[PDB]
């Protein structure tokens, strides 16, 4: 005789059912929004005539049985793990399952896949019909039962609660199959204490949270500042079931739907310079059918101490018409959807997670896609000789160097923007010609993204 | 970076510059600059009328983009004797001020800064949420509440 | 921009004017104009029936064309003698009151703005939150505190 | 930098878009149900096979535009204007807008048409394919925007509130367009305060509320006491918009359709004679297919006392 | 599990550290180290400026795999001398600690387990409730209470 507490509700998920171990099987914590159990449909029968005294009555039927849900929120905790000093979550096994549908590599370069500075993870290589496979474990109190296998459909990340960053997942299953055996020592596959006190201190704080977000056809930088907002990861699942009339049937395989990384913002109404004026008035007025946004919403914040912070990077995000709001203080809300470039290509976005993020590594994380990787940050261009003068006909091949040295797109492009001199190639040997009595400016541009320029204007005239 | 006391230091200055015998038409007496943010004991009072500015409870809410939402709460009180009629004084300072704060624009704070980067910001939410005054005191002096709840954003 | 003291005289004035022999069949009783703004101290009254109208404290809300609708408290409080019994005259009293307070137009008070020049105006509204008697008090002289929240609109401004 | 309060907006309504004066330009003074915007739609198109490895993606695109939508509450305030001695309301161009088609003419005899005795609104001359064609101007504390044309399309007249009487106004128009410079001097189009002074009396209080109501066909009178209803008038407007697929679109223009001036009245049962009782057995008993009412809601009230009242 | 006091000596600690002319730009005051986590009176006290950290009431949460949230109260007094004005000087003093308690990173404290070992730790999030100066005290000694909930999480237990 005992009573289940949900207090005493602890969820292990893992990517087997059998030899469980701690590399496949893992311990994660939720919150008060926890829910699961498993509906099941029912056909009725009745019969109906015109004689006097009518057959009043029925038979209830069981036809099949729906797909089972679950749902829970957990903390978002990057922390570092002192078995291999890379940073890690306690809830990866759930973002590669949403991510990919490859086994669980951490190693890779697809899917959920952790680095020495941070661990992102990435979108590409999730056309798949099925994601992987995990399997729900619920212990409360003392009797188990879990979930057959689990393909989550939504991940929802809210800054507008005043709390520290949450995630919310949902997903569904095959059937709830209650468990009448322990199936592994809770203590040695569970997090121990050691772990809870390495991640205590690297909760995500939602008071601190910055946006970067720029229009890439007209070239605009904007500094909203959020109020609320929100996106959603759907996977759109859809599950299959025979509707076979003898017997009670049970789903067998499910369907992805199509990818949505749907998100949601709102700010105050600011009449300063390049505020949410500007880019209310400029999406309204230029009404173009559709936009090329890159929005960064940043949890935690961009700070040059080391510090903990959960990034969302949506390239090429198309925002829809904000719509203004009417309260105590006017404010608006802006709508985006990060669509991909090409509908198979998979870079509608990528997430990072990290305990020790910086300004430079969140920079370069936004325009490289990973943050130990470096970007340029400025460009100044060098003449060959050291030569700020050119004269008619005259070979110029000038350099430019990189900041900061360890930058991986070491090579850019050469342009020429102001003025009709001279004419360079890709290579960089920079020629002139005759009747030319004017000066020229070249400009460079880097081919990682990053956007910084070197100029120069170099005084060609006729000559001496 | 709260700035209480610029706050009540902005009150004093504007109610000590408007009101005054420059717009004779708008506003009904002259203080002479006879405004304090500092109290001092009723006793003590020089000569009427008189204002203080007390400064109470300030809270606060957070944003999520470090965005700060600080509610100050500045009790005002006038004393002024019964020279005349001490109810109608009472009630021109009242209605006086509260044309003060009403009209015009919002408030202009000076916020310094410790490398003397002394540079100016103003708030928004100016609501004269109530208004009492006590009686049963000495007969010939007198007491108004007027309470102004200045709601601001410091920077950063 | 207030009107306390400018509502309250024309409450009074409002009091005294519609009290006399001219309507008989409105009103019980005739207070011959006693009727005051401010009591020093009950004990200083000499004369019954008495009425004084107290000021209360001032609520103010905002709206979004730059108008205000601020708010006013008038406790009323009257006094009378046991000439029959205190029950009976202070409930023709406060009966009295009700009907000259429900009954008639608005509240036409004198505003003087600075410059010199005095405009009447009217105020919105009136509203009868409760009236109270005061028993346990002295066995000749009684009470009946009613209570009303004038509501009224300044001149418009925080433009 | 400057954040715009609620607190600080002004809602102006204009007949025109240029050359603004004080006949054809009007402030007007709203509550805080006020309301703007303008939603979009968006179509998404996905792909479907059955090969392995299928292709999971979607592109948005922008359609067409929703007509744009506001809504606000004012009070009903009829007073005289020192100009021409006639009794007017601020929000007379409301009226003249829900009430007809044609140019406004306060010196007629339909649509708005006031006299040295009473503002009135006749219903007569609507028929119309649009209404009277507004642009409404909002000031928010220091940024301007407007509406390009409004038509409106419905107001509602609540008793039940306890609140003195208010009108809710609510339309839609063709689009919202931000302004990047003042149209007109604020001041010298919006109310003063001499006006402010000469309305601040005449508000109408629900309190006081009586209502006539008889029975054409028998001829006989209820004496009804209100404790809450109201009325609401409907022009049952809808707006046409191209659907071409190439480009984005924007509502071209409005169709009205049937005019609605439904109303609805409660009160509580009282057994004396043409009282509530009397009113509920006829309606029950005759069960007439249809009945000629002549109901009449006076709010205000009405007394021998020159009082105002709607 | 409890970190009540070892939360207050991280605070005080911190105050005293980060306050010293290391940050003229940053912040306004000097108390060279005059930070300390009880004062028995302050008719004790002998130095100005001077600022006092206690502990009040220590609330707890509970979540369903273990964890426990857990809230502590931290109203933070300080004192000053009328070297200028009370209001100048408390104001700097306020703003300043403020500018402590919400820039930098978290609340690094000394955890002492009974096994012998101490592990530094850190605390979740710090937010204020309110300020409020206390008007009416002696004429030349004043006061600014400043009200602060630190949230901070045990070792997990309760399993």
């Amino acid at each position: 005789m005992s009573l289940q507490l949900l207090r005493n509700t602890r969820i292990f998920v893992s990517t087997v059912k059998t030899g469980h171990n701690k590399t496949n099987t893992q311990e994660i914590l939720v919150q008060d929004d926890i829910s699961w159990g498993q509906d099941s449909n029912s056909t009725d029968i009745t019969v109906n005539e015109a004689g006097p005294r009518p057959t009043r009555g029925s038979k209830r039927f069981n036809d099949s049985l729906n797909a089972a849900e679950w749902s829970f929120s957990t903390y978002i905790l990057p922390y570092k793990d002192k078995n291999t000093s890379k940073q890690i979550v306690p809830d990866y096994m759930l973002w590669h399952a949403l991510s990919s549908g490859r086994a669980i590599n951490l190693e890779g370069t697809t899917g959920a896949h952790n680095n020495a500075t941070n661990f992102m993870v990435n979108f590409k290589d999730n056309s798949y019909h099925e994601l992987a496979m995990l399997h729900i474990y619920i212990l409360t109190d003392k009797t188990w039962s879990y979930i057959d296998s689990c393909q989550i459909n939504q991940a929802e990340v809210n800054v507008d609660i005043e709390d520290i960053g949450r995630v919310t997942w949902s997903g569904n299953g095959n059937q709830l199959i209650p468990l009448d055996e322990q199936p592994f020592d809770p203590d040695q596959i569970g997090i121990d204490d050691e772990t809870y006190m390495t991640i205590q201190g690297s909760y995500i704080k939602n008071k601190l949270t910055i946006l970067k977000i720029k229009d890439m056809d007209t070239n605009k930088s904007y500094d909203i500042p959020i109020t609320g907002g929100t996106f959603t990861i759907n996977n759109n699942i859809t599950y299959l079931t025979p509707n076979v009339m003898s017997r009670v049937t049970i789903p067998i395989g499910s369907f992805t739907g199509a990818f949505e990384l749907t998100g949601s913002l709102t700010a105050y109404l600011n009449d300063k310079s390049l505020g949410s004026m500007e880019l209310y008035k400029d999406l309204i007025k230029t009404l173009k059918v559709v936009n090329r946004f890159e929005i960064a919403l940043v949890l935690g914040g961009e700070y040059d101490d080391e510090r903990p912070a959960a990034i969302l990077v949506a390239k090429q995000a198309h925002v829809n018409i904000p719509t203004i709001e009417t309260d105590d203080v006017l404010g608006t809300s802006v709508e985006f959807k990060a669509i991909p470039s090409d509908l198979d290509a998979g870079d509608e976005g990528y997430l990072g997670f990290s305990s020790k993020y910086t300004r430079t590594t969140i920079n370069n994380l936004i325009v490289n896609g990973d943050g130990a990787t470096d970007a340029v940050t400025a460009i100044t261009v060098k003449s060959a000789g050291n030569v700020t003068t050119l004269n008619r006909s005259a070979t110029l091949q000038m350099s430019v160097e990189v900041t900061p040295s360890s930058a991986r797109n070491k090579e850019v492009t050469w342009a020429i923007t102001a003025g009709d001199a001279a004419t360079i190639n890709a290579t960089g040997l920079l020629r002139a010609d005759a009747s030319k009595t004017g000066a020229v400016t070249v400009e460079a541009t880097a081919k990682d993204g990053s956007g910084v320029k070197g100029t120069k204007v170099i005084t060609v005239t006729a000559g001496g | 970076m709260d700035h209480r006391t610029s706050i009540a230091q902005a009150m004093v200055d504007r109610i000590s510059k408007q009101m005054d015998g420059s717009q004779p038409d708008e506003y009904f007496n002259n203080l002479y600059g006879n405004v304090s943010r500092q109290t001092y004991k009723f006793e003590e009072i020089r000569e009427f009328p008189y204002v203080a500015v007390h400064i109470g409870t300030e809270t606060g809410q957070y944003l999520p983009s470090g965005q700060q939402w600080m509610f100050l709460e500045l009790p005002i009180l006038v004393y002024d004797k019964e020279k005349t009629d001490i109810q109608e004084q009472l009630e021109k300072l009242v209605a006086d001020i509260k044309t003060v704060i009403d009209t015009g624009g919002n408030l202009e704070y000076t916020v310094s800064k410790p490398n003397g980067s002394t540079f100016p910001c103003e708030a928004t939410d100016m609501i004269i949420t109530s208004v009492s005054t006590d009686e049963g005191l000495l007969a010939p002096y007198g007491l108004a509440e007027i309470n102004v709840t200045v709601r601001y954003q410091p920077p950063r």
